[PDB]
């Protein structure tokens, strides 16, 4: 059956963030919770991933950091808190991060 | 009759399925075998009470006793 | 994917079934641990006014048996 | 009696609602806006009345599962087949005569 | 104890109407290949409760009434009887257990349409008055079908008791001797409850939802409340009239959670039929009732009444 | 003390229930009909957002100008804008609706539709894309968040 | 060359009318539209999640304006007024005088925001590469005149944004 | 219910458009016309590239006349993705709208591969087109292009055969073939009431005599014999677009008149000529010969023309611009007598109506 494999990946997205705490926080602020490769951090703490099992579109996100600049971005993220060095890769303007 | 027919069941079939479940309605409960058994089975359902008879001493087919053999039955009812 | 849409249809569905298990446990607590008596017809509460009578606490699900007679 | 208790207990619950959505939304003080027959149609009042004859024909057919059971069949099933058959006749009447017209 | 039961029934019954929009939105996102809500809550689930929070403290409109009464009595009407429909259905058990609650139920489904004809006399435009009576008679056009479907199948249960209606099922569901009855059935309550393709107050063809009109109306939450009532209860009563579940009558949440499960199904049916289909316009829905589905009524109901007689299956009226 | 809790929890709530339920009105006048359309299609999806498309404009919250207004239309406007139950909100989406765009010197276009009413967020774009639209969406939500309604109820 | 959209005329057999009267009396293409709405109920739906996710654009993308400068710091512009010559919403306005050392640069360069159109219509008339329309489309703002952008906001966008900007100019320029 | 008489009034859209153009030049004046049928945009700046190009007396290369085939085809689905579904979305079927503004949001992804904005791209230009396709552009057109029948496909499915969309289309708005060449209609408001006429074919225009397509052909005049004849040109349009990419020829893209078209920005930084010819293109403009023209193009609406005068400026003198929606919607008011309320909504949906370029 290939309903068990669905439910496997169901919990290791869970313990992908790193267990129940990390996936309600991932689940709460993204309203997403799957896992990807860690492509890199910047200098405020917004980290970007990467699924290119995902379509075009999805395979490529940030998780915003919670602190940038002084004001708390825990739930108040913003589209524009991406710095220019990642707004190529993360716009798919480029391959390359 | 046969082009009428045809000619009318692509045009308006709602209203020849219509026409042919309301004749079937009409013309079937008198073609039925089973009919009869409608009737037989309820005059068969006691609403009121089977208020018994004065043994005046001239009633052979009216038993004194419901399980006596003499009496309407309904092994027709059971079996069917 | 499309199993988003369960937890809302979970929640409504749940909500669906407070309603009658809640009136068929209320029923088995208000009557003895049994099915609430039903009553269409006038002999059916006939019945049901002649158990309330017999069974001594105008209760009607008071089933009173063999031990009460002699 | 638990049937009265039931309406008046939906009634009391509706108009609650309705109290509660009238005088709720009056709590904050909103800026006061101070700036700024009917034609007849015949075929909406026979479609009216259409429904109404058709509904006291349903109001003689409404004891029907009661009528299945009696003793005298054939004559049940007759009438029973006739109110339904004047029930059709009378829409026919309504069909051929123009009446389900436009709003057909 | 008994007040204990009228509050579990009503207030599951506002809970699930409630939810029953994240539903729509959801099952409706889902099939338009997009999402439904998802942000406002953990998978939406905080989406019903901030709108309803939002329609209540949102102020009452523009404009002024023509009768204040009718005004205030037309969502009283109209709750009261989305509420009194619930009563008599058999879950397995009703909550009031009647002799007559299929014939309740189309009495008081009947007394519906004065909350739409109190809505259009209240509001000042007489556009708004001449869509109502559009709505008025497309509802009232329906529940001629309604009657002699219902009163069709209620030939095989014997009486106008819902609670029979099990009993009657236990071998079979009645969809398969009555399934063109049940599809008939299925529209003509889609389009009492002036659902998609039926909708057209809340659509186009209509004179007056026209975009910068007039008519002051009511609270939209709390017609809008009684209509999704409206729509899970003729769901449930779809279910227990067609498709009747298995009951154990010592353990009866079988039976609730078997009605329920068939009961989501066929209101999510009524979402995948909104999500599906254009609008009829109004004179080729009553086209679809007065020319195609009252002949096809009016013939099963001949044959629902001649059928027992001729297979000697006539049900018991206890 | 306590109260200022209590009204500062309270301005959360409805703040919260009010963003979270944004009801827009569209006055699609021009091309900027064509990329909120696409702001509502399935990629960027406004309705995932609370946000639901085609809302009644009886009943809605905000009135989002996607369009160049000419002066035949905007006592239309005005119109639609005053037959908004508040708290009502106005995004100008576009350059013809933020500041006449590029019909801003023709004799019959009104420059920028905050001649007429009042505008909460200005989007820039000819048109601005359908992302550029639902961040200006999400920058409403934001002003919505930070409102002091009971509090500033509290202290006056 | 030319074909006929709606010229059929139906078989009359009794095999054909009884196949359009079980479409009529059986509702076949309707189960037909309900199984395709169906089949979209079980797809991945197409939904990005905005803003943790991001449209794809291409580097030739025009969203907001910026003023570059060498790789030196001195500004590009030198005060030519091709870009407000070219304007079609006639959003630049330039103003100009020989600075301090004697070279010509600018002293306004305003563009108005709201009257643009985006076109690029600037950029493509630099002869330096100095006025360019970067990739930044999350700007809107609360207020008019906030998108009244002077010398010194389009400044301060070519410093922020100059690291994409180069990029992308690397990435497009053979084809202009 | 009947509609006795039905008086559109115009005018809430209108901008002034052709007075503006007379005080910009050519290449100031070509933003004018993407935002005329703004789900149209490319068509239209391949009919004003076409009549300044023949007042011009220049032509663009091959490339470019490929690639404004190909785009004009994609705009095409645009255009009609937008009419049929939101022809679908008033009369009251939601959900393919949703189902194909995600084919139209890749192809607005084209246009932004292949100029930087999604609508209003500008590109197109006389003398071709601004810049060349960006490498890997074309591989991503084909698979849209594989893909996209199957949208079609299921579009019809929801629609075509579905009794309660043909009951909406199949007696309404019926135009005669002679009342349709009398009210000025063109496009498919022609080609359902049986006309067989098609600007790509009779007055062809630039590569589409090498292009081979089908013409679909109405034949009731009706809601739905339009419906059908947009579903086909999405076909045909789906066809053309595979012939367009397999037929596409090396080469410039623009004409290689620096007089006209501005030269590359490797040569304008450095020839002297060069970077004159790229100041007064861009500051003055190029002189337009002194005359007048009516060049029309079959846009995705029906005929798009542009009457177009010039003075021997740089500026034009006079451009009227012919659009398809202001004959249709004048013809509005024949089109909908004898119907209903709900009937006047699906014949707005058949006139494929967008009032920017109704008003201008
Ligand atoms: C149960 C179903 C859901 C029901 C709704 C959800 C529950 C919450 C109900 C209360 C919501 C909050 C109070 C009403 C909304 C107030 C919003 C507002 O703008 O208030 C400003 C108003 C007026 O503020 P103002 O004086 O600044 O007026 C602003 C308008 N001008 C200046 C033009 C006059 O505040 C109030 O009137 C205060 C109301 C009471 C505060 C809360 C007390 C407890 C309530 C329980
Ligand atoms: C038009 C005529 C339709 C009715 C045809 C006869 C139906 C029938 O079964 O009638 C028997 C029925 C009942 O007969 P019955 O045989 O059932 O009587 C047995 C006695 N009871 C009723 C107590 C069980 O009617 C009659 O016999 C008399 C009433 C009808 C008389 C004819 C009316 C003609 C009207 C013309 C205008
Ligand atoms: C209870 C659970 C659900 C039940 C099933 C329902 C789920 C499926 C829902 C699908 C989506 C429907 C959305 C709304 C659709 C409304 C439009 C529509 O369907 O209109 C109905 C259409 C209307 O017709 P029409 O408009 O399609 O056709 C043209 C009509 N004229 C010619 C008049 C212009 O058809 C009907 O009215 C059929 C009603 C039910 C038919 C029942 C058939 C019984 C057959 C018996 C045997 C017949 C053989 C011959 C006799 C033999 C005797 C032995
Ligand atoms: C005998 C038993 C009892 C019979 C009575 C009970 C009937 C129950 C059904 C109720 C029907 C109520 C409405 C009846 C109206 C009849 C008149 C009618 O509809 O005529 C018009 C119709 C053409 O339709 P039109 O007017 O054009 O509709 C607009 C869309 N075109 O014209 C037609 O389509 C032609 C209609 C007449 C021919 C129909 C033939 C059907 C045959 C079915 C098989 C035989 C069944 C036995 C009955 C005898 C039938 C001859
Ligand atoms: C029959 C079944 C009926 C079911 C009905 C309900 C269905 C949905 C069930 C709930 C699903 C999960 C809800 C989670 C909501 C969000 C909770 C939360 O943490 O919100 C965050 C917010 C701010 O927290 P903050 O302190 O800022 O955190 C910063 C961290 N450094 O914190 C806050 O806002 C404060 C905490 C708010 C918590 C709200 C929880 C939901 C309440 C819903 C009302 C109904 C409750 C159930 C009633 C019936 C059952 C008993
Ligand atoms: C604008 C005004 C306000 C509008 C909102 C509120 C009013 C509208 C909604 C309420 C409608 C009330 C309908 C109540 C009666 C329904 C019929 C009925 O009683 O059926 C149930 C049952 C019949 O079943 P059966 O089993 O045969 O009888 C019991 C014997 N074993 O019979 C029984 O169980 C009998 C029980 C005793 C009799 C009950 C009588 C109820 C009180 C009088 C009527 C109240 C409503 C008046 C106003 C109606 C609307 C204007
Ligand atoms: C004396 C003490 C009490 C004083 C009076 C207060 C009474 C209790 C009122 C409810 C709680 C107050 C606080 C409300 C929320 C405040 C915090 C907040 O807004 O957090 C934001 C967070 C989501 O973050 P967001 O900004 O949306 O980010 C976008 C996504 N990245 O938001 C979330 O995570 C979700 C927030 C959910 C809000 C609470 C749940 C809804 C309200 C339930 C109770 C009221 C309604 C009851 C039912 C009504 C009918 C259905
Ligand atoms: C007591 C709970 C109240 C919940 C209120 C939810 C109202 C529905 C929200 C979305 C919506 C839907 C589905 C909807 O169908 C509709 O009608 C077209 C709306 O009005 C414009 C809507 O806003
Ligand atoms: S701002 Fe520009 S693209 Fe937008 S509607 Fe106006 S003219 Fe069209
Ligand atoms: S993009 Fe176009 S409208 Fe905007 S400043 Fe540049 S030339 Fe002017
Ligand atoms: S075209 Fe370039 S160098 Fe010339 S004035 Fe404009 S920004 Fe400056």
């Amino acid at each position: 059956m290939e309903l068990l494999q669905v439910l496997k990946r169901g919990l290791q997205q869970v313990s992908g963030h790193g267990g129940l705490r990390g996936y309600l926080r991932v689940l709460f602020r993204a309203n997403d919770v799957r896992v990807g490769t860690l492509v890199g951090e910047d200098k405020y703490g917004n980290k970007y991933y990467e699924d290119n099992k995902q379509f075009f579109g999805r395979h490529r996100w940030v998780i915003y950091t919670t602190e940038m600049n002084g004001k708390n971005t825990f739930w108040d993220v913003d589209g524009s808190m991406v710095p220019p060095e990642w707004h190529r890769w993360l716009h798919c303007m480029t391959d390359d991060p | 009759v046969a082009a009428f027919l045809k000619n009318v069941w692509a045009k308006e079939p709602v209203l020849v399925a219509s026409f042919a479940i309301a004749g079937l309605a009409v013309i079937l409960p008198t073609l039925s075998p089973y009919t009869k058994y409608s009737l037989m089975i309820n005059r068969a359902t006691p609403y009121n009470y089977p208020v018994p008879l004065r043994d005046d001493g001239n009633m052979p087919d009216v038993p004194s006793h419901p399980q006596d053999p003499q009496g309407p039955s309904l092994e027709w009812l059971k079996r069917l | 994917m499309w199993f988003e849409v369960l937890p809302g249809i979970a929640v409504m569905g749940v909500c669906l079934f407070i309603p009658g298990m809640a009136t068929a446990r209320i029923h088995r607590f208000s009557n003895g641990g049994r099915e609430k008596r039903v009553a269409h017809y006038s002999y059916q509460w006939y019945l049901m006014e002649r158990d309330r009578r017999v069974s001594g606490v105008n209760r009607y699900y008071v089933s009173k048996g063999l031990e009460n007679i002699d | 009696m638990n049937l009265m208790i039931t309406l008046l207990t939906n009634f009391t619950l509706a108009t609650l609602l309705v109290t509660i959505a009238f005088w709720l939304p009056q709590l904050n003080v909103y800026s006061e806006k101070t700036s700024p027959r009917l034609p007849f149609s015949m075929k909406f009042f026979l479609v009216a009345i259409t429904f109404l004859l058709f509904d006291l024909e349903i109001a003689l057919l409404l004891p029907l599962p009661w009528a299945s059971q009696t003793t005298n069949l054939n004559t049940m099933l007759t009438m029973a087949l006739l109110l339904i058959f004047l029930l059709a006749v009378s829409l026919a009447y309504e069909w051929t005569q123009k009446g389900l017209e436009w709003t057909e | 104890m008994f007040m204990i039961n009228v509050l579990t029934l009503i207030i599951p019954i506002l809970l699930a109407v409630a939810f029953l929009t994240l539903v729509e939105r959801k099952v409706l996102g889902y099939m338009q290949f997009r999402k439904g809500p998802n942000v406002v809550g953990p998978y939406g689930l905080l989406q019903p409760i901030a709108d309803a929070i939002k329609l209540f403290i949102k102020e009452p409109l523009r404009p002024a009434t023509s009768s204040i009464s009718m005004f205030i009595l037309a969502p009283i009407l109209a709750l009261t009887l989305a509420l009194t429909m619930w009563i008599p259905l058999p879950m397995p058990y009703p909550l009031i257990n009647m002799n007559l609650g299929v014939l309740f139920m189309l009495a008081m489904s009947s007394l519906a349409v004065y909350s739409i004809l109190w809505s259009g006399w209240a509001s000042n435009s007489k556009y708004a008055l001449i869509g109502a009576l559009r709505a008025v008679a497309q509802t009232i056009s329906y529940e001629v079908t309604l009657a002699i479907i219902l009163l069709s199948v209620l030939l095989m249960n014997g009486s106008f008791t819902l609670s029979t209606l099990i009993i009657t099922q236990e071998q079979v569901w009645l969809i398969f001797p009555a399934w063109p009855l049940a599809m008939m059935w299925f529209i003509s309550t889609l389009a009492e409850t002036n659902r998609a393709p039926f909708d057209l107050t809340e659509g186009e063809s209509e004179l007056v939802s026209g975009f910068n009109v007039e008519y002051a109306a009511g609270p939209f939450a709390l017609f809008f409340m009684a209509e999704y009532a409206n729509i899970i209860m003729m769901n449930i009563f779809t279910t227990t009239l067609f498709l009747g579940a298995f009951h154990n009558p010592y353990m009866p949440e079988l039976y609730t959670i078997n009605f329920t499960i068939k009961s989501l199904l066929l209101s999510i049916t009524f979402l995948w039929i909104r999500a599906s289909y254009p609008r009829f316009r109004y004179d080729q829905l009553m086209h679809l009732l007065w020319k195609n589905f009252l002949p096809l009524t009016l013939a099963l109901c001949m044959w629902h009444v001649s059928l027992p007689i001729l297979l000697s299956s006539i049900p018991p009226q206890t | 003390s306590r109260g200022e809790y209590v009204v500062a929890k309270l301005d959360d709530l409805i703040n919260w229930a009010r963003r979270s339920s944004l009801w827009p009105m569209t006055f699609g006048l021009a091309c900027c009909a064509v990329e909120m359309m696409h702001m509502a299609a399935p990629r960027y999806d406004m309705d995932r957002f609370g946000v639901v498309f085609r809302a009644s404009p009886r009943q809605s919250d905000v009135m989002i100008v996607a369009g160049t207004l000419t002066n035949k239309m905007a006592p239309a406007l005005r119109k639609v804008y005053d037959q908004m139950p508040e708290p009502r909100y106005v995004v100008s989406m576009g350059s013809c609706a933020n500041g006449g765009g590029y019909y801003h010197y023709s004799y019959s276009v009104v420059r920028g539709c905050d001649r007429i009413v009042p505008v909460d967020i200005y989007v820039p774009g000819c048109p601005p894309t359908a992302e550029a639209l639902l961040y200006g969406i999400l920058q409403l939500q934001k002003k919505i968040k930070r409102e002091k309604r009971l509090r500033i109820w509290y202290r006056r | 060359t030319y074909k006929y959209v709606n010229l059929r005329e139906p078989s009359m057999d009794m095999k054909s009318v009884t196949d359009r009267a079980a479409q009529t009396l059986l509702w076949t293409e309707l189960i037909r539209g309900l199984g395709m709405t169906l089949s979209y109920l079980f797809r991945e739906p197409a939904t990005i999640n905005y803003p943790f996710e991001k449209g794809p654009l291409s580097p030739r993308f025009r969203g907001e304006h910026a003023l570059r400068r060498y790789p030196s710091g001195e500004e590009r512009c030198i005060a030519c007024k091709l870009c407000e010559a070219v304007c079609p919403a006639q959003a630049i306005t330039i103003e100009a005088e020989p600075r301090a050392d004697g070279s010509r640069r600018t002293t306004r360069y305003d563009i108005d925001m709201t009257k643009c159109i985006y076109c690029g219509f600037c950029q493509e008339a630099c002869p330096v590469d100095a006025i360019v329309e970067g990739p930044n489309f999350e700007f809107s703002t609360e207020t008019h005149e906030e998108l009244l952008y002077n010398k010194e906001k389009l400044l301060n966008n070519g410093d922020k944004w100059e690291a994409e900007i180069a990029a992308n100019i690397q990435a497009d320029y053979l084809y202009r | 219910e009947m509609v006795r008489k039905c008086d559109p009034h115009i005018g809430l859209l209108h901008r002034g458009t052709e007075k503006l153009i007379e005080y910009k030049t050519y290449l100031q004046a070509l933003p004018y016309f993407d935002r005329l049928d703004y789900v149209s945009m490319m068509c239209n700046e391949q009919a004003y590239s076409l009549a300044v190009e023949k007042l011009l007396n220049i032509q663009p290369p091959p490339r470019a006349q490929w690639i404004r085939v190909l785009f004009g085809e994609i705009t095409r689905l645009l255009n009609h993705i937008m009419a049929v579904t939101t022809h679908a979305l008033d009369i009251g079927a939601m959900t393919p709208f949703f189902w194909m503004f995600e084919e139209r949001e890749k192809m607005f992804e084209f246009y932004e591969r292949v100029s930087g904005a999604r609508m209003h791209a500008a590109y197109v230009r006389p003398g071709g087109v601004h810049q060349d396709l960006p490498l890997g552009l074309m591989d991503d057109i084909y698979e849209f292009s594989k893909n996209f029948s199957l949208r079609i496909d299921e579009l019809e499915e929801m629609l075509t055969n579905n009794r309660i969309w043909r009951n909406r289309t199949v007696d309404i708005g019926v135009v005669t073939a002679e009342d349709a060449l009398n009210y000025g209609f063109s496009g498919v408001m022609l080609r359902g009431s049986g006309i067989q006429w098609d600007l790509r074919k009779t007055q062809p225009y630039d590569v589409y005599d090498q292009v081979e397509f089908d013409v679909p052909i109405g034949s009731r005049g009706d809601c739905y014999d339009r419906y059908l004849c947009r579903v086909e040109e999405m076909r045909q349009s789906i066809r053309i677009i595979s012939q367009c990419l397999n037929k596409m020829p090396p080469g410039e893209i623009k004409v290689d008149d620096a007089k006209v078209s501005p030269p590359k920005r490797a040569e304008m930084k450095t020839s002297m000529e060069s970077l004159i010819h790229h100041f007064k293109l861009y500051t003055e403009g190029y002189q337009v010969p002194p005359g007048a023209t009516y060049t029309a193009i079959e846009a995705p609406k029906g005929e798009f023309g542009v009457y177009l005068v010039s003075d021997g400026s740089s500026r034009p003198y006079r451009c009227k611009i012919k659009a398809p929606g202001f004959a249709h919607l004048a013809g509005l008011d024949k089109m909908s007598k004898g119907h209903m309320l709900a009937d006047v909504v699906a014949i707005i949906g058949t006139q494929d109506i967008v009032f920017g370029e109704v008003d201008r």
